[PDB]
RNA sequence: AACUGAAGAGUUUGAUCAUGGCUCAGAUUGAACGCUGGCGGCAGGCCUAACACAUGCAAGUCGAGCGGAUAAAGGGAGCUUGCUCCUGGAUUCAGCGGCGGACGGGUGAGUAAUGCCUAGGAAUCUGCCUGGUAGUGGGGGAUAACGUCCGGAAACGGGCGCUAAUACCGCAUACGUCCUGAGGGAGAAAGUGGGGGAUCUUCGGACCUCACGCUAUCAGAUGAGCCUAGGUCGGAUUAGCUAGUUGGUGGGGUAAAGGCCUACCAAGGCGACGAUCCGUAACUGGUCUGAGAGGAUGAUCAGUCACACUGGAACUGAGACACGGUCCAGACUCCUACGGGAGGCAGCAGUGGGGAAUAUUGGACAAUGGGCGAAAGCCUGAUCCAGCCAUGCCGCGUGUGUGAAGAAGGUCUUCGGAUUGUAAAGCACUUUAAGUUGGGAGGAAGGGCAGUAAGUUAAUACCUUGCUGUUUUGACGUUACCAACAGAAUAAGCACCGGCUAACUUCGUGCCAGCAGCCGCGGUAAUACGAAGGGUGCAAGCGUUAAUCGGAAUUACUGGGCGUAAAGCGCGCGUAGGUGGUUCAGCAAGUUGGAUGUGAAAUCCCCGGGCUCAACCUGGGAACUGCAUCCAAAACUACUGAG
């Protein structure tokens, strides 16, 4: 288990945020609509900039509303 | 329910010969069908396109004493087995008791075999069987209660089988009184009067 | 504690029991962890009394499960 | 009501003021020790720390704190020694 | 074992084609009502006031835990038929304790969310069960009962005096446990019962053995608590919402991760992919229609959640913030000596009330199950069974044959007849169900007692286990089922008949009364109103009303439209978003194929098997379209690199 995304937010402290891009197909009419999700990724080392790509994997709870980690940084 | 009364009259409106006034004593001198029934037994025309339909249900439901809800539960069986409704819908009328009593001959009309059978006298695997709806199999010996055997019912009858013939899926021995149902019939030998493209239509809508 | 006892299927006077292994705090006709055979007491002709599997009565039994009353006899008449 | 009702409605208080002695014993030996590490004493913290880990431990097993929970006093206090010197 | 269906009609007009509404034919319900009414199987029965409740009963059990008081048989003596006392003691239960009342039964008020489904994982707990491992050493102080005093209308409360335990508390020891930094440090226990070779001794006892119980701990199952990701009704004439709010750090707190809590720090977080707010509603496996796609809906059965007069709150404990527990506040009934008390049928019956509408103050522990004791036994309004109600599905009767002077009698008529009609009558047979009499299984596994053989042992003493022998047990119950007797006797309605639509003529009535699902009939000849004959549909039922889905290609994904029938913004530019010309190369996110884990059981479907058949019950398979993890393929789309 193990996901991907890109970073939009840096302003909180040691806390990222990314935007999963997901294709769910619509049930009766057939069509692969794009909807979103935003996570909550435990940012570790206050290093990582908006507009990044990254990957997360998942851990026990941290705070509050933020169970994920960060794996490590792709690329730019 | 049974249906209790005048017979001649439900032959009397098909307009067919149908088989259930008893003896082999003579059809239109009992019965008269040269007409519709009732008062206005002159005026005719236009038997309408639904009625037609109806009145070969209506034929076929009472050759052998069936009311509507017995005779959609066998409707509903014959879509059930596979290939051939209108065959099915048939074999399943012909493996009833009461009309493998007639078959073989221990009575004369259809409803004489239903007493018969509500009586007790009758068996099929050595036990007594009382139901006139009982669906025999294939090889399944009828025989006749020892108790009544002497009934002059059924000594009277096997002299109206002469005006029968055997219908070969049968075969039934005149001391023991103890038939075979052979096998199923096949379609041939039901009469072509009969339709099995108008009861199935009916069904739909 | 989980046991091995018997459910009740079937009309009245007329019954048809099930070989059930539940925890032991439920209900008869409640759920239960799997099921492993029956039992008919009025088996006639084709049918069939006794049909435990010795397979899954191996793997419980050695597991702490407690049997019935009957089904003390049931597992031994096989 | 039952016969058998109200003898467990005696058979509580003779628990509960029972539990309540037991139970409010750990506590006071547990605050002579937090309250000796706040005026920064090393010694005297010291010596109130090793006749309170009997205490504890006796109530432990007799089932009135969980065992878990008896195992996390131990760890903290011992945390704060350390952390004077 | 794998497996198939799809119908139309009427109505806008002088008439026609089209668009478009409306209405009917179908299958269904926890149904209600009207008319009528023989039977048996298998089912179901407060959908409204979660509105109040008279009276019965629904969770107790252990004397192989310990006091105490009842004291049998019998051992008796004595005295003269009976008492006296004595001796043992079998019974028996108010009290302390161990267990259990957190399971089983009930209801749908609340909740639009992580409640409930599906897939995952990590930070924990778990009495009774199973497998192990190490034990089961000694000691003390109190307490109810019972005494006795005092107070209270009671419900009860208070004091002094006495005794016991597997109750309670120190002390001793301990891994294979906890904390610690190695080093070191800390913590437990309970005994009763059956026997007995030897020996100490009051085989009071020690003693050995066995059964049982208890204390640490590891593992296994079982149950439980948490977190993530997704899906989950209508309203945009609801667009901004939130300061433990959103993160960080330090400390607490809980079995367990966390703003769970607190102190400072920081100013974040969510939102048009619909936050917030309003309105309603318990969800799910499934049921009902449909050819299918879908559409409605969550009665009985099963899983999960939420409540127990209203609002709070914790204790006890393995596990409750507890339906027959505790405390408080309130409302409402009742008691009282006026001081004070008592109670909670959304357990089974039952009453009142509401309403179109929903059942007996039953029978038992025999069965399957639970609780305690394993020694039998004891409790059980969950269960297993009966009673009531055409409330539904499936089956069977209400006779069968012969019989034309074609009888009366009825209705109609061109007056000739036709029709009711072989239908009756007449004649010959038959007796299921109901009635009556006799017979009669299966649901029964055990338990007691006795005997015997194995292994436990120091002692085949006890006890456990095979087996033998003997004795005992059913609410249902007048059992299903079988035989005999009586005699055709014991047993048919309901709507409709102008068109859709099967089936028709006379008589009243005359724009009156009346009919109606739509078209619409009735003004003096009505096949439509009211009757009478006749006839057609269904039958122990038939009709109307209410309510869903079909037909409706009438919300059109499969499957429609926009020149004039309703329907193209007055025209531009453009953000989010949707779609992408052409060559290679790469990649594997889509896509196809396969494997594994899962998708509870039931239900539906297929092949069988049992009840005289069927409904009903039941064995084996398919299916559950899913989601996840792996393996391979590379045409097309996506992404990447070059043109
Ligand atoms: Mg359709
Ligand atoms: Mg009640
Ligand atoms: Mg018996
Ligand atoms: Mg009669
Ligand atoms: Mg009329
Ligand atoms: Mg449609
Ligand atoms: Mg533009
Ligand atoms: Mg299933």
């Amino acid at each position: 288990r193990t996901l991907t995304g890109r970073v939009v937010s840096d302003k909180m402290d040691k806390t990222v945020t990314v935007l999963i891009e997901r294709r769910v197909k619509h049930p009766i009419y057939g069509k692969y609509v794009k909807r979103s999700t935003k996570l909550h990724a435990h940012d570790e080392s206050n290093q990582c900039r908006i507009g990044d790509l990254v990957t997360i994997r998942e851990t026990r709870p941290l705070a509050k509303t933020k169970a994920w980690t960060l794996v490590d940084i792709v690329e730019r | 329910a049974r249906y209790i009364g005048p017979k001649c009259k439900l032959s009397r409106r098909e307009g067919t010969d149908l088989f259930l006034k008893s003896g082999a004593r003579a059809l239109d001198s009992k019965c008269k069908a040269e007409n519709v029934p009732g008062q206005h037994g002159q005026r005719r025309g236009r038997l309408s396109d639904y009625g037609l339909q109806l009145r070969e249900k209506q034929k076929v439901r009472r050759i052998y004493g069936v009311l509507e809800r017995q005779f959609r539960g066998y409707y509903q069986e014959a879509s059930r087995r596979k290939g051939s409704t209108g065959e099915n819908l048939l074999q399943l009328l012909e493996c009833r008791l009461d009309n493998v009593v007639y078959r073989m001959g221990f009575g004369s009309t259809r409803s004489e075999s239903r007493q018969l059978v509500s009586h007790k006298a009758i068996t099929v695997n050595g036990q007594t069987v009382n139901i006139p709806s009982y669906q025999v199999k294939a090889g399944d010996v009828v025989a006749v209660r020892e108790k009544s055997k002497n009934q002059l019912r059924i000594a009277q009858a096997l002299e109206l089988c002469g005006q029968r013939g055997r219908v070969e899926w049968v075969e039934v021995d005149l001391d023991k009184k103890a038939g075979t149902f052979k096998s199923a019939p096949a379609r041939s030998d039901l009469s072509a009067d009969i339709n099995e493209n108008l009861i199935v239509e009916l069904y739909s809508k | 504690m989980v046991t091995i006892r018997l459910a009740r299927g079937g009309s009245k006077k007329r019954p048809f029991y099930h070989l059930t292994v539940t925890n032991s705090r439920n209900a008869r006709d409640g759920r239960f962890v799997e099921r492993i055979g029956f039992f008919n007491p009025v088996a006639t002709g084709g049918e069939v009394r006794l049909s435990v599997d010795q397979e899954r009565a191996t793997y419980w039994l050695g597991q702490g499960a407690q049997p019935s009353e009957r089904v003390a006899q049931l597992l031994k008449d096989a | 009501n039952t016969p058998s009702a109200k003898k467990r409605a005696k058979q509580a208080e003779k628990r509960r003021s029972h539990n309540a002695s037991l139970r409010s014993m750990v506590r006071t030996y547990i605050k002579n020790v937090v309250k000796a590490i706040d005026a920064k004493d090393l010694e005297k913290a010291q010596a109130a720390f090793t006749a309170a880990v009997p205490v504890i431990d006796r109530m432990a097993d007799k089932g009135i704190i969980h065992k878990n929970k008896a195992a996390r006093h131990k760890s903290r206090l011992s945390g704060h020694i350390k952390a004077l010197s």
